[PDB]
């Protein structure tokens, strides 16, 4: 009893440090991709605080079977070299007896992992999407360089004024062009606007405003005679929010309690997402002990790039079966489960690897 | 939330042939986004190719659905057709639901038919356009 | 001193071919992993593993300093955990002597890394991205992700693709009035750079009279059009910041200051590029100090763990100092200048501690 | 009860190690395993123990054949062990650490737990440093420790690896007088180590093996006088 | 030329390790350094050698202070040293691992430095492993090849750590006629060794270290019958 509390307090310890370690890095990966963007054309580096602190739960989520991983690694490889391990083997304690000690550490694990995926995760960042909408403004109107195309959305959209008011609005005549994709520009054409003064404004009542002094809008296939013009002195604009439809899909934020109920694949192939990772975890306490017996020659950290390439690889899997699925290419009745039963028989496979040998050594 | 709203909203949309299937005119043109359901009050619609009879419209209350799917006109709405008759002689409609995939004006509303000029009115209205 | 010397050249250099070819292959790996989304019946696979292939060596010349200092880590530490620098010591030869006999083959190395970047990297790289831009950019008038913007009076002209015989792909031109009426909406598939002006090719033009009048449309195999945009500014202009050589970022730097567009993002790429043998000597000075100190006598598995620990910590900042100097206006030199001066400080001062 | 080992043998890369060895160990004897560096004595001593599994041969305490079964198999059948370099738990209280072993024995009540930790406290002299952290033991005190712990175990046979490797000369009468204490219980010991003089004495009966077979045994006396092992091992300037 | 080594000290992160030890060696005279594991001789030693400098105290080579010079600087005083694990040269061959060394004396020509390898070479008969690579070389020609490789930087004293541990019996006779070898050139030689008996054999004078300050010093014979260093660190039982 003593010795599973001894254990329990190493890899809990371990995994600590390793999860704030990895945290850190990949909130640093984060920034960079994010600072870059911010210091381009769009965003204002007031509101990145709110997106790393409303985005952190996710990535968390995402670490924490790995932190634990190596911590179980860590850990054990240190009480292999002390020859703390060797002295415990020599009474009678099996690796059986070391899987049932660790699965306590791997169900903590598993139980934290399971709160962040079905709750505080999609609760995060519809908070996320909200606050940032409410509080958060952008800059694509506020700063510009008026000769410089404005692109937005990557290729779908591109905005471009003739000369700015460094005020905001009362701007020069703008082109506002807008492709939108779905078949969308398949069935009218594409969509292109041009005003003469335009005026921004920004309140709570309307996210942002656009009133022209005087514009047009015309709508319609290049090569293609087929034209819709409209002309006008004023014009509208109204709830713009470029990030958060780059940061997340709309599936993201939908809450747990109806997400099991609908029949969209999507939203089905969301639900078996958020459930994958206590397997996952479980799966990676598995496959962790067998990997752990490492002699004085090849040290301690030999064995660590490896694991990390492992279990990415394990997320690219992951993440291809989830798209496949929500495509409705893969029958659902399979699922998602079919990775991770691979991954568990390869973990068996190898925690059995040495009775198996002295089995057949008669 | 109103996504889009102009004043002196003219609309000149040729079709592929070249000649402009409809021209929308009017005061003040409306949209939302939230749902793609357009509002636009106190315009002029003008339809020379849209049908085959020249067709002028005064709506002081008109309403356009999403994508294109339904057209709604409320309050009185006064619509011109040719036949014999040269005279466009606006006909009020009170409130009508017009599809523009087969230029279906169907009627959500009893509907009195009236010339400008002479008395062609009826009493309740059934729309079979199809 | 000979026979030393050429014993730690050829271990260090040993060691360090192994660690790039390593850090090749797994980034080419991730590389082609991420870029396997992009496939849409029209961009084969084979298409792609030929990109990955052919800008290849961009991302070798990227990684070569990460690539040196932990080949430089393991390599010393292999001949120094195996107890022949006590050995080295104690006969006579200092620490300065050992220091240089490693600098030799680095001064080999960053001399060829520095050729090779500056004469073949671009040209690679530009080959690549043409072939690329080829493949995705054959489709409509604007469906592509790799085509540029640019206007000029009141002509509005976009381009699929750009490709390096001044053969641009998918041109489309929108043509309006003072009053910004829209008149002409065009569309050629090709067009290309004669000397004296440019020239298209099957070009589909449609014409909107702007009274009601019939709406046509008109179609010349060869129309001819004129601008100001040069093939030679093109190539520049479409490709990252970080691809183009030595030379051309100063020509293009100077081009910028001539009319007076800001540059700043050149300048760090200019910066970057040239003071590569800078961080590079830094960084290995830094790992031949660990080899000296802490990492005397550990495994070689703890060598390779800490090296890409610190390489990924010293990508990750010099990363950050980068978009920081265009926000907070603070000078592109500094930003490379600053994470390599804190490791060479670093270095120096655990050397000197023994 | 006898540890046998019969006709063991060991095969490396590509270089046969042991060759046709065998050994006998009854308890309440002390027997000494001594041989050159490369032949076979730590080959045979790890297949004896079970960290490498052996490619021919039976190894047997008392008609079980031990040579599947792995370490936990081996050591719940009666084998103890003691390993070289330090092997007492770092953050763990001396009392904790033989009660951390004696809770594993499914014949104790927790009455009987306490007793049989006050017994081995007080039988060792390690009453008094109960309360010690087991990072901050000296070096006799630790080996006191691990070795109350081995018994904690309930071993028939313990094998000790290198008891005397760099042990300081006074330092070396307690290990003797611990080996004496473990004998004078009932448990057979076998040592092996490269300090030929103390094993030599200690030992009540030695085996030398060179080249991979058993070049002599005997008393301590009889392999000092033998011909074959002074020629190759331990030297005519010896003794 | 004498050794000198006067009032050494130094304090480790909390606790002091030596205090005031002072040592004389000449050349021509073997001296051994023995004592506890716990006390600071393995500390003193590396000091002398120049691996971790001294709070306090200065060594001085033949009237030259050579306490603030490191470890290059010491060995280009005069001073050599071998560590106790292999330090071989893997990859080259006997023949480059002298030559290598030789290289290193500005004084000596090309002729000179082919002259000096064939008198090492052939000194202590390793003539005939010259191509042979340090990797595949057996354990006693790695030391012969060690030991050839620190005379070829002609030391003015050579200091051994270790040198009798882990060596089989037969072994230590021709690891004691090469000591003896470099005793004939003239060289002192200072020996750390865990084996009391064959350094005491072998020294003629010894320094007894305990808690940072010498114990007790002089011949063998007066080490062992000193009862301060019977009662600590011999134990009355040996010899």
């Amino acid at each position: 009893m003593i010795v599973f509390r001894y254990l329990s307090r190493e890899v809990l310890v371990t995994m600590s440090a390793v999860s704030a370690v990895l945290l850190v890095i990949i909130m640093s990966g984060r920034f960079i991709k994010y600072l870059a963007q911010a210091a381009q054309g769009l965003l204002d580096p007031g509101s990145l605080f709110l997106i790393m602190a409303f985005r952190i739960p996710g990535f968390l989520q995402l670490i924490l079977p790995l932190g634990l991983f190596l911590g179980i690694l860590l850990a054990y490889g240190r009480l292999y070299l002390e020859s703390e391990m060797t002295v415990l083997s020599a009474t009678g304690m099996s690796q059986k007896r070391l899987l049932g000690y660790t699965m306590a550490p791997a169900l903590l694990v598993a139980i934290l992992v399971a709160w962040l995926s079905l709750f505080l995760a999609p609760q995060g960042i519809n908070q996320f999407a909200l606050l940032l909408n409410k509080q958060d403004t952008l800059t694509e109107f506020d700063t510009l360089v008026p000769g410089r195309f404005q692109a937005m959305r990557d290729g779908t959209r591109v905005t471009y004024t003739e000369e700015l008011s460094k005020d905001r609005g009362e701007l020069a005549g703008i082109f506002i062009s807008q492709k939108d994709l779905n078949s969308s520009n398949q069935e009218r054409g594409i969509s292109i606007l041009v005003a003469e003064k335009g005026t921004q404004n920004i309140q709570a009542d309307g996210s942002r405003y656009l009133i022209l002094h005087n514009g047009y809008r015309y709508d319609g296939n290049p090569g293609q005679a087929n034209y819709r013009a409209i002309q006008y002195d004023t014009y509208g604009v109204m709830l713009p929010k470029p990030e958060a439809s780059s940061e997340v899909s709309e599936r993201d934020a939908v809450p747990t309690a109806d997400l099991f109920g609908s029949d969209n694949p999507r939203y089905q192939a969301e639900l078996q997402w958020r459930l994958s990772t206590p397997l996952l975890v479980f799966v990676v306490t598995l496959l962790a002990v067998p990997l752990s017996r490492v002699n004085p020659r090849q040290g301690r950290f030999l064995k660590l790039l490896p694991a990390i390439l492992l279990y990415m690889g394990y997320l690219a899997l992951l993440i291809a079966v989830r798209g496949q699925l929500d495509k409705g290419k893969i029958p659902m009745a399979i699922g998602l489960w079919w990775v991770h039963g691979l991954f568990l028989a390869i973990g068996l496979l190898l925690f059995y690897w040495e009775p198996l040998r002295l089995k057949l050594a008669s | 939330t109103i996504d889009y709203y102009a004043e002196n909203a003219h609309s000149l949309q040729y079709q592929e042939d070249g000649s402009l299937d409809y021209e929308m005119t009017a005061v003040k043109l409306e949209h939302q986004k939230a749902t793609d359901i357009t509002f636009v009050t106190t315009p002029d619609l003008l339809l020379f190719r849209g049908n085959v009879q020249p067709w002028h419209i005064q709506s002081a209350r008109a309403e356009v659905g999403p994508k294109g799917k339904e057209v709604e006109l409320i309050d009185d709405v006064r619509v011109a057709r040719t036949d014999a008759k040269g005279q466009p002689s606006i006909l009020t409609t009170t409130r009508l639901t017009v599809f523009p995939d087969k230029n279906y004006a169907q009627t959500e509303q009893a509907v009195k038919i009236d010339a400008a000029n002479g008395v062609t009115t009826a009493v309740g209205m059934k729309a079979y356009l199809k | 001193m000979v026979k030393l010397d050429r014993y730690i050249g050829v271990t260090v250099f040993v060691a360090i071919l192994a660690v790039l070819g390593v850090i090749l292959g797994l980034a080419l790996l991730f590389a082609f992993i991420d870029e396997l989304n992009d496939i849409s019946a029209s961009y084969g696979i084979g298409d792609a593993l030929r990109f990955i292939f052919l800008t290849a060596p961009r991302r070798a010349y990227d990684m070569l300093p990460m690539a040196a200092l932990i080949g430089c880590l393991v390599g010393l530490g292999t001949l120094a955990s195996n107890s022949e620098l006590t050995i080295m010591r104690a006969a006579g030869v200092s620490l300065s002597r050992i220091v240089w006999a490693v600098m030799k083959p680095m001064l080999v190395l960053m001399l060829a890394g520095i050729l090779v970047g500056e004469y073949v990297a671009p040209w690679t790289e530009n080959i690549a991205q043409s072939g690329r831009a080829l493949a995705q950019g054959g489709g409509d008038s604007q469906s592509s992700k790799r085509g540029l913007w640019h206007r000029q009076g009141r002509e509005y002209i976009h381009i699929n693709a750009v490709q390096p015989n001044g053969v641009l792909y998918g041109v489309t031109r929108y043509r309006f009035d003072e009053q910004r009426g829209l008149e002409s909406a065009s569309f050629a598939k090709r067009a290309r750079f004669e000397t004296d002006h440019w020239q298209l090719e099957e070009v589909t033009t449609t014409l909107l009279h702007p009274r009601e009048k019939r709406s046509e449309v008109v179609k010349l195999p060869t129309e001819r059009w004129d601008a100001q945009l040069s093939p030679q500014l093109l190539n520049t202009v479409v490709m990252e910041p970080e691809a183009l050589s030595i030379s051309g970022l100063w020509q293009y730097i100077h081009y910028l200051a001539d009319q007076g567009l800001n540059n700043n993002r050149y300048w760090l790429a200019f910066w970057t590029k040239v003071l590569q043998p800078l961080v590079t000597a830094a960084l290995v000075l830094m790992a031949i100090s660990f080899i000296f100190g802490p990492l005397r006598s550990v495994t070689l598995g703890q060598r390779i763990f800490t090296g890409v620990l610190v390489g990924f910590v010293f990508r990750i900042a010099q990363d950050l100092l980068g978009p920081s100097s265009l926000v907070f206006d603070f000078p592109p030199l500094l930003a490379v200048v600053i994470p390599a001066s804190i490791c060479a400080l670093a270095g120096v001062w655990l050397l000197r501690r023994a | 009860a006898t540890l046998k080992a019969q006709h063991l043998a060991k095969s490396y890369k590509g270089r046969q190690v042991v060759r046709d060895v065998s050994m006998s160990i009854d308890s309440g004897q002390i027997v000494g395993l001594l041989g050159p560096n490369g032949a076979g004595k730590t080959t045979c001593f790890y297949m004896i123990v079970g960290l490498v599994q052996a490619d021919q041969g039976v190894v047997r305490i008392d008609e079980q054949n031990v040579t599947h079964l792995p370490m936990h198999g081996r050591a719940r059948a009666g084998i103890g062990y003691l390993p070289q370099e330090a092997s007492i738990f770092r953050k763990l209280s001396v009392s904790d650490n033989i009660m951390a072993i004696l809770e594993t024995r499914s014949d104790l009540d927790r009455n009987g737990r306490k007793e049989a930790l006050e017994g081995l406290l007080q039988e060792f002299h390690i009453h008094h440093i109960r309360d010690n952290l087991g990072m901050s033991l000296s070096g006799g005190e630790r080996r006191r420790v691990e070795i109350a712990r081995a018994l904690a175990s309930a071993p028939k046979f313990i094998l000790l690896d290198e008891p005397f490797a760099g042990v300081d000369p006074i330092s070396v009468g307690d290990i003797k007088q611990i080996i004496h204490h473990l004998k004078a219980k009932g448990i057979g010991i076998l040592i092996t180590d490269h300090n030929v003089r103390e094993t030599l004495d200690i030992c009540e009966t030695a085996y030398i093996v060179n080249d991979g077979q058993l070049i002599a045994e005997g008393d301590a006396e009889s392999i000092l006088a033998n011909d074959l092992v002074k020629e190759v091992y331990l030297g005519h300037e010896f003794r």
